[PDB]
């Protein structure tokens, strides 16, 4: 409920920092907003993808810690270490 | 492009919509991901002769849980 909620707040975030800075380079805008133009489906993926270091997602670094916390809580509650 | 441009991200969707969406890319991309390795424990649990002799046998010795 909440960690949606403040993905879903930087993600309007960043798409006003992308609106903004549109102005200065139109190329760059294609690829960076081909990310608010997928599916949503597709945006859920890719915004949860900071699993592993491959970090080819713009989640920060404060919103990635709150859900490898919870993944720990998860996993301690199912008692897998 | 305007078509793709209108198509609302996720700030636009609505609470639970995205609530759903998230646990449905959690599943797939954590609780599917995530490994355990717990055989080699599991069937040797299964495979140890359990106190045979401490509690009362007197006989032919008894199939073990994994048998």
């Amino acid at each position: 409920d909440d960690f949606v909620a403040k993905l879903q707040d930087n993600q309007r975030f960043r798409y006003n920092e992308v609106m903004q800075a549109l102005n200065m380079s139109a190329a760059l805008t294609a690829r960076k907003t081909k990310e608010f133009r997928s599916p949503p489906q597709e945006q859920i993926n890719m915004l949860l993808n900071f699993k592993d270091d491959k970090s080819e997602c713009p989640c920060p670094e404060e919103i990635r810690d709150q859900l490898l916390d919870f993944h720990e809580d998860l996993m301690t509650h199912c008692g897998i270490e | 492009v305007v078509a793709c441009f209108r198509m609302a991200p996720l700030y636009n969707l609505p609470r639970h919509r995205a609530v759903n969406l998230f646990l449905q890319g959690y599943e797939k991309s954590w609780i599917e991901t995530e490994e355990h390795y717990f055989e080699d424990k599991l069937i040797e649990d299964l495979a140890k002769p359990g106190a045979e002799p401490p509690e009362e046998d007197e006989g032919t010795k008894r199939v073990d849980p994994l048998h």
